[PDB]
């Protein structure tokens, strides 16, 4: 049971004004 | 005088029409200089001090870019979406309502007055793939005769002969995989085929210039990652979708993926985030597809087999398979001949000795050189192994040689061949140059080695029959 | 006095300009003063309330920056995206119609009027770490002229001879690997090089300090490991852009990595992250690829030279690997040559001797302090390496030695002769000051070996043929 790192992936947003 | 501009927006029988200006619509009476049948809707018209049409001119070419979704029923009203999904319904311009306007088009397009002025086709395909033609041939080539025949005629002979192809309805390959150990000749190899595909298409067609070479789609291995979840599935989508569209009958298209290793990685077994059961997936579902892609052939190139994952491996996915392995004393000699061409300056010792026989003196230096490399003796003894019982193994340099190794000695003998011009005065290169280049370069890759079991090991410890345990290096 | 002003859109031969102001597109006259012809588009104007161009100016120098995207079939036009992923499309300024404006540059561009004016990426922070340069020269190095030898025939020569080179058909080496044991003066070098490319720079092209600095990258290690994925790989790929844009063939840029193990591993040996299974790739993509980096020199040093990967361990990347050992008793005293100055106070005891010549005593001293350190007595013993085999080998202080001892024993000797000073009152320093701090010093780095260390011990004991079972400290 190794630690491990992580890399995550943004999810992109909506906004006006 | 000052005067500002306005967008048409309709035409009336009263020789009144309607203006979008400031912000708003008005209608507005044209002067009588204007022709009211002239206009055309969307055209860009002039304004003044009364707000009278003055002149009238062409259609914007600046603005937003929308894709079109869907034409409407009367034709002239199309609905797009935006940027940020927003879905807008416009009036197409008189040049709108040769091109072909299809859904799924960029059209130039302006939210406040929601007309689309014009269809810009995005061919974002053609950036961050298309690069500079090398100048490497497949003369440039050498020690590789039985691949360079089977990768040649993978992608030249079923556009060669296409009727007989057909006659016996033999579709070409689709799938051509180039492995071996690290420099060897696989991007070399990569490099010629393309540089023969765009002088074949410079051939064929015109447009020289550019586009010439679109037909090479150069991606290296992790360029299309990114940070957003699903922008790295429709880049795969998109280049595949162009793929599709840009081949033709005779015109290959040829996608070649550079460093295989990264992408196409085994799904699972990642300790890291680097999640490839999205993105490999795509490419699988792309390649083979629930209907045969046509006319498209891909290329990759990578040094660990080992991690690509077994179903991009498939056969009829990738059945094209080329092994580039070691070069043995006879590629030796061909590799050493292709780098020590006649017009390298000779010193004069060495052309007395053959009268001035250049190609007898080039050949002699090449074998010279090239027994001496390969030679078993004790200062060539690189390695030494021991297996799970097995016995001590000894590896020497021609069991490490390859092309890039012998350029870069190639290269240090000129370097030495400077330096003594530089300090004594005689231009020309000599044996001894070649010989001290040898050992020096034996001297600076003596420290490679270290405790893994690539590919190589792997062959040994099979031929041997006991796994790799042991392995030191002489230096005493 | 109060006078407007605008953006200048396009002319014509009517003596009128298209002016961009308060958000509105007019046609406006210009003033006699001003000839039109000179007039480029994108320019800035001065206006007034009578509405008249009356003085050009430079173009607009802020405003928001948008990533290109591509350039259009006419060339006066382009296809840019916005921050939050809107896509417009520009006119291409007098400027950017230098360096050609390739996809993938965010441009200062103003989205109200339409246009571009520049770019620029955050690779720059690199030649932030390099903010000043080093003074130490290749003068302040000692005890190693060979590999000074190489390091100057791998930058500098092949750029001081350019018609030799190519004479030759030799192109400048492509990489350049730096190994040794800690301490030995791998980082002296790394920044020696880059002080003599910023003289160069300085003295050649132009005295500005910041183009100088320019040409020299400093990586400082796992600075390009990012949060997100595939942003790394992004930043690898600016960087040697930035690398490839800065050269002319006659101008080298030097992209030093510092720590090579750190970033680079042999895409198996990662346990907890796997992230340099994907930075590899694109590095090795980036170097040797379809398109190749014509004049760029990657300097890489490290203290692990098998742990790095064999892909970058090549003939063709890392041309040169430079190896610095542990120094003898030449560059012993070379380096204390090199630190003992003459310029330093010596007590009037020591010059007494000497008549007071400064130079002949300094240099007694150096020799007396060296063979004091150098000296296999039964007092400098320090390890007891035993092997299977059973050949023990002691070890003694002399072997574990490098400038940084060195350096470390001449500030304590220091710091004795001050505190002797301001006790006493008698400046200068002492010879047996040093022997003091040498035996200080030996005593206080006695306890340091832990259970088992692969730092030097592995060539050792791939040499005696057998592997190290027990180490113990011989003190007392
Ligand atoms: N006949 C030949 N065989 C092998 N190498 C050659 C040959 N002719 C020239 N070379 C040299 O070998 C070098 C490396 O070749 P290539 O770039 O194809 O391997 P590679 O794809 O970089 O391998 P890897 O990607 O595993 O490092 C080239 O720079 C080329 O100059
Ligand atoms: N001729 C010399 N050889 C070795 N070291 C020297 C020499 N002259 C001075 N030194 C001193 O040695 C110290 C260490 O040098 P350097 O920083 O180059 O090693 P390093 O690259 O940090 O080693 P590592 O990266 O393995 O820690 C320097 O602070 C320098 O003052
Ligand atoms: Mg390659
Ligand atoms: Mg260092």
């Amino acid at each position: 049971g190794s630690m491990a790192q992580e890399q995550t992936k943004r999810g992109g947003g909506g906004g006006d004004d | 005088p000052p005067s500002g501009y306005g967008v048409l927006l309709a035409t009336h029988d009263d020789d009144t029409v309607d203006v979008f200006t400031s912000g708003r619509k008005m209608r507005l009476t044209c002067s009588p200089n204007i022709d009211a049948a002239s206009l055309k809707k969307g055209q860009t018209v002039r304004l003044n001090e009364a707000l009278t049409v003055v002149e009238a001119g062409t259609f914007e070419a600046v603005g937003e870019i929308s894709t079109l979704r869907e034409i409407l029923a009367d034709g002239h009203r199309a609905l797009v979406v935006g940027h940020a999904d927003e879905e807008r319904v416009v009036w197409l311009a008189d040049p709108l309502i040769p091109r072909k306007l299809r859904p799924g088009d960029s059209l130039l397009v302006d939210t406040k007055a929601g007309y689309a002025f014009e269809r810009i086709p995005k061919a974002e395909v053609e950036d961050l793939v298309l690069e500079e033609v090398p100048d490497v041939s497949y003369a440039d080539i050498g020690g590789l005769s039985r691949q360079i025949e089977q990768i040649r005629d993978a992608v030249e002979l079923p556009f060669l002969h296409k009727e007989l192809y057909r006659e016996y309805s033999l579709r070409p390959p689709k799938g051509v995989l180039l492995y071996g150990p690290p420099g060897c000749g696989k991007t070399l190899i990569a490099k010629a085929v393309a540089n023969s595909l765009a002088k074949k298409m410079a051939e064929v067609r015109g447009d020289d210039a550019h586009e010439a070479k679109s037909y090479f789609l150069n991606i290296k291995g992790p360029e299309l990652l990114n940070k957003f979840v699903g922008e790295t599935e429709r880049h795969i989508r998109l280049i595949f979708q162009r793929a599709r569209e840009k081949a033709s009958e005779g015109t290959p298209v040829i996608v070649f993926f550079d460093e295989m290793d990264s992408i196409f990685r085994t799904r699972g077994t990642g300790v890291s985030s680097d999640v490839e059961t999205t993105v490999v997936p795509q490419l699988l579902s792309e390649i083979d597809g629930v209907e045969g892609l046509e006319n498209v052939i891909v290329i990759g190139a990578s040094n660990r087999e080992d991690m690509i994952d077994p179903a991009i491996l498939r056969p009829g996915r990738l059945d094209v398979k080329i092994k580039i392995e070691r070069p043995d004393a006879e590629a030796a000699q061909d590799i050493y001949s292709k780098y020590l061409t006649e017009f390298l300056p000779v010193h004069a010792d060495d052309l007395a000795e053959f009268d001035g026989d250049r190609s007898a003196c080039i050949k002699a230096m090449i074998e010279k050189v090239v027994d001496r490399m390969y030679a078993e003796i004790d200062d060539n003894r690189f390695l030494e192994v021991t297996y799970a019982n097995g016995d001590k193994e000894v590896m020497y340099f021609k069991d490490f040689n390859s092309g890039a190794m012998i350029q870069n000695v190639v290269d240090r003998a000129k370097k030495n061949a400077i330096k003594s011009v530089l300090e004594t005065g005689q231009p020309g290169l000599r044996i001894q140059h070649l010989l001290d280049s040898i050992v020096d370069e034996f001297a600076e890759n003596e420290d490679l080695p270290n405790t893994t079991n690539p590919d190589d090991w792997a062959r040994i410890s099979g031929k041997k029959g006991e796994r790799i345990v042991y392995i030191r290096t002489l230096v005493t």
